[PDB]
């Protein structure tokens, strides 16, 4: 039960700011995380996946680092269509929780 | 003919080169970012590891398991409860990346721009012509001998990039278990101490404590 | 193309079973190195992860609730069904399924396709 | 109690050449040598002139079998076998 | 009186490149093992085959040592032959610095996994010597020296002495 | 060019010694790496083996008659005898003598020549 | 004394037949076996060593295989100088022992 906790839960900020956004995870997991993002009224799609890599596709402008406890999501420039919500996923376990919610404006 | 549908940047007389690979035997006259032309027509580039068939309960060193799917690399433990099979993600990821790293460097082929030197339809004057086609010859036995060292090079590496990531696990497992253990010829380890599936999924992960079963699993061993 | 897409009655009387199933519309199920998971939503909420059942037999459930859902896999019509019994109003929510890879392939070494190391997520279908 | 540790191993297999053998057996590979090729010529997004029945040089001087690319603007030429780049008997030096 | 690969290497050894010196109480012995150095052998012939073999793109002349050719081409001749030969020097000398130095490892790795295949058969009844040598603790004759030579060694038999 | 010749009297007193020498006309007989054979057959039978020695002193004569064949590899005259006491009719039968190498070498990694590392077989000697 | 049994004993075929033949080890031989080919009143030469794979000088339509307990050779093409007789030796232990015989006609 790594409980996955986000925070701040709301987010407002200007289009081209730089999004600094946190995933806190109480054990000492090792490498697992997996970024997702939904669009409201829409089916998820992930983004970092290892915490250190992209879909194929998936635009370059989104980077994820952080290792350990800390876990950190960089959105270099933001966009009209990126109106969403991010969530952090661990696998490393048995067992998988999602965190509370990270809303962008 | 001509088709404004598809994208290619190499063409020859016959059509268009369309996808990327290092190497081509198409023709040796190829006009824009092409693939080099080599006199092999067949060069495979070893992605998976090295593929020893299967003929107790087997190990490495024996042979390899057909039913493992999950992974590349797989723990098969044997116990009272029953028989199980699992595999290491680790050791698997590691080896796709390096294999997927040798990839995308192969694969990428050059931004050089060729241009044509030679008229098919017409012949050229016959002592230039013959300094072209002994100058293209002599690059295409360059990039022949280098298409064939590089492939030899790589399936080398990959077979034994696959033998020392098997390696690094199997000390990785014997690292976990200190003196609890001890070692079955075949590339399988003997465990002397009486522990479950959880046991089991411990010591699949590096989670496993030594001291809990250190007492007993040492009794055995002396006795 | 892998498409995962899901069927279901979407009205549920209370303390009764739900049968949901995603259907797979692809190559096959049986491909293996991955995981068939189910990812419910309600509104205003969080997603929360169900159960992840693999080809091989692994299967672990959610802690939240491990009596109520029970997950199979179905390799003769290509579909993975859960099913929940005793539903009650906080059961229903909007449910999701995806197939989650075991690793990362970007050009196929381990899957072969080169595009089933995608992570495809069904279209979604709410049940009350 | 066991635990055992091995590899997958893959029934058909494919051959490789090596650096010290020459048939070894792997799970899988790939080619590195393009044999197939698209018989049309692929052309998207490139401007595209095609001399049926004209020469390059026939574009400089005009006869009336290249009337159409007298001023003619491209990324990609294509001369044909049929091109003639004479109507009166003739060539050109260089 | 007996020393191990870590050591040195023995000059005696003629049945083989690697061999198995044993020291007992009826005497002193040794003997080559077969599978290591058949392995070794087939994957230096397999270096040779490969590189032994020469082309067959066929060359010609372009050039008359007796009459000399125009200037202009034949620099233009020599500059290419030049480039060309630099090429084919570097390539033969990497070529040559790969293949030894994947020979000599090649070496040390088959001495490796012999060494640890001795190692897999003496479970608990031997322990390493520094040297690259085993210390026998058992009693046991040139039978059991022929027994260790081949995959036959049973380990239970001699554990509990 | 080694050619393996075959010396011997060819006519054995019963119950007498037979003393059978293989000459190796070539490079040497104490190059090492080969076992030197004897072999040998009665007509309408098989081959059967009797001993092979080494130059480094491994001699194992056939299990069938241990006590009755002593091979001895002698360096200074470039040859290597079998000797069989106490010759009964069976024993008559034609002998041949073999260089059988150790190892597999197409190109003489090992030998050091490509031409030892062949298999190189003797005229043969019928003894009465 | 690994029994070496081979069978049949007597083979008869016409030119251009495949030949396949079995030698039969009692032991589980490992990777040991030179097949001999010598012509009636003539000294034997080697064909086959090591089971799998030929002797230079030998031509290549004779080809072997088999492991363990199985070995079988195989012919391509039979020839009017193939009258001869097929033997089988072993050499993994310190006892090197020859089958009963097996002749082509
Ligand atoms: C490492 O593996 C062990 C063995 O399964 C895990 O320990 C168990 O984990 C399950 C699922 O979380 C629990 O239900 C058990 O109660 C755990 N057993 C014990 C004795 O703690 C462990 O969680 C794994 N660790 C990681 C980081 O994956
Ligand atoms: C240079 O080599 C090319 C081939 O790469 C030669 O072109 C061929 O010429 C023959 C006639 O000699 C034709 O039948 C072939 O159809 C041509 N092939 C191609 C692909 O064009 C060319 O003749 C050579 N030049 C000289 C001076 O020998
Ligand atoms: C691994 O093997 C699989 C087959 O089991 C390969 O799949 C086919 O490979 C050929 C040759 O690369 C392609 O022409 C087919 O289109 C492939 N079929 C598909 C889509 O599975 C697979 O490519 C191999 N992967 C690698 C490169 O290791
Ligand atoms: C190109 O190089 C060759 C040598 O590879 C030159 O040939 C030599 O020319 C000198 C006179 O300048 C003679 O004395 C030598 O005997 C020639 N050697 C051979 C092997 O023929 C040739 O002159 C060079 N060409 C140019 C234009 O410099
Ligand atoms: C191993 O060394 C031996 C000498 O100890 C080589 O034997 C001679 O090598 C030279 C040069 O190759 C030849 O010209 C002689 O004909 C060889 N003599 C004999 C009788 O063998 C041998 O070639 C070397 N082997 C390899 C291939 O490295
Ligand atoms: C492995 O080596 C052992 C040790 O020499 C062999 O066992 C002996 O073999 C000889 C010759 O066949 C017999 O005379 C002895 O009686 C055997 N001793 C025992 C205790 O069995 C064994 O045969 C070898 N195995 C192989 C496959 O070569």
């Amino acid at each position: 039960d790594i409980q996955m906790t986000q925070s701040p839960s709301s987010l407002s900020a200007s289009v081209g700011d730089r999004v600094t956004i946190t995933c806190r995870a109480s054990q000492g997991i090792t490498n697992d995380l997996r970024w997702y993002q939904q669009k409201p009224g829409k089916a998820p799609q992930c983004l970092i996946s290892s915490a250190s890599r992209l879909q194929s596709g998936v635009s370059s402008r989104f980077s994820g680092s952080g290792s350990g406890t800390e876990f950190t999501l960089t959105i270099s420039s933001l966009q009209p269509e990126d109106f969403a919500t991010y969530y952090c996923l661990q696998h490393n376990s048995y067992q998988w929780t999602f965190g509370q919610g990270t809303k962008v404006e | 003919q001509v088709d404004a549908d598809c994208e290619g940047d190499c063409y020859y007389s016959g059509g268009t080169i369309i996808s990327n690979l290092p190497f081509q035997n198409i023709d040796s006259r190829a006009v824009g970012k092409c693939p080099r032309y080599v006199k092999q027509r067949s060069l495979l580039l070893a992605t998976g590891m090295k593929n020893v068939p299967e003929i107790a309960i087997a190990g490495f060193i024996e042979n390899g398991w057909e039913g493992l799917i999950d992974g590349w690399y797989g723990f098969r433990h044997q116990n009272a409860q029953g028989e199980g099979t699992a595999a290491d993600y680790k050791s698997t990821q590691s080896a796709i990346d390096q294999i997927t790293g040798k990839l995308n460097r192969l694969i990428e082929k050059t931004n050089q721009q060729f241009e044509l030197i030679d008229n098919e339809f017409t012949e050229v004057e016959k002592q230039i012509g013959n300094v072209i086609n002994w100058t293209r010859d002599s690059i295409t036995e360059v990039w022949s001998y280098n298409a064939e060292l590089l492939v030899a090079m790589e399936n080398q590496h990959t077979i034994d990039l696959a033998d020392s990531e098997m390696d690094k696990l199997y000390e990785r497992v014997k690292r976990q278990l200190r003196e609890n253990a001890e070692e079955d010829g075949t590339g399988c380890f003997e465990i002397f101490h009486k522990c479950d599936d959880d046991c089991m999924a411990s010591i699949r992960n590096n989670t496993y404590d030594h001291s809990k079963y250190r007492e007993e699993a040492m009794q055995n061993r002396i006795q | 193309q892998v498409q995962l897409l899901e069927s279901g009655p979407g009205l549920v009387k209370p303390s009764q079973t739900l049968s949901l199933t995603c259907t797979v519309s692809g190559g096959s199920v049986s491909r293996g190195g991955y995981y068939w998971t189910w990812i419910r939503q309600h509104p205003g909420k969080g997603l929360e992860w169900i159960a992840y059942v693999t080809y091989s037999g692994d299967t672990s459930y959610n802690p939240s609730l491990r009596g109520r859902v029970t997950i199979s896999l179905e390799t003769s019509m290509n579909q993975f069904s859960l099913k929940v019994t005793s539903v009650t109003v906080a059961d229903t929510a909007l449910y999701f399924c995806a197939r989650v890879p075991f690793y990362y392939d970007t050009r196929g070494v381990f899957y072969g396709n080169a595009e089933g190391g995608f992570e495809i997520w069904g279209q979604g279908t709410m049940a009350t | 109690d066991k635990i055992c540790l091995g590899h997958h191993a893959v029934s058909n297999g494919t051959k490789v050449n090596t650096l010290t053998e020459r048939g070894v057996e792997v799970v899988n590979a790939t080619e590195t040598v393009e044999r197939t090729n698209i018989p049309r010529i692929c052309s998207k997004g490139k401007r595209t002139v095609d001399l049926g029945q004209c020469g390059l040089l026939g574009t400089i001087t005009g006869p009336p079998q290249c009337d159409q690319f007298l001023e003619f603007s491209a990324d990609l030429i294509i001369e044909r076998r049929e091109g003639s780049d004479v109507c009166y008997p003739g060539k050109f030096v260089n």
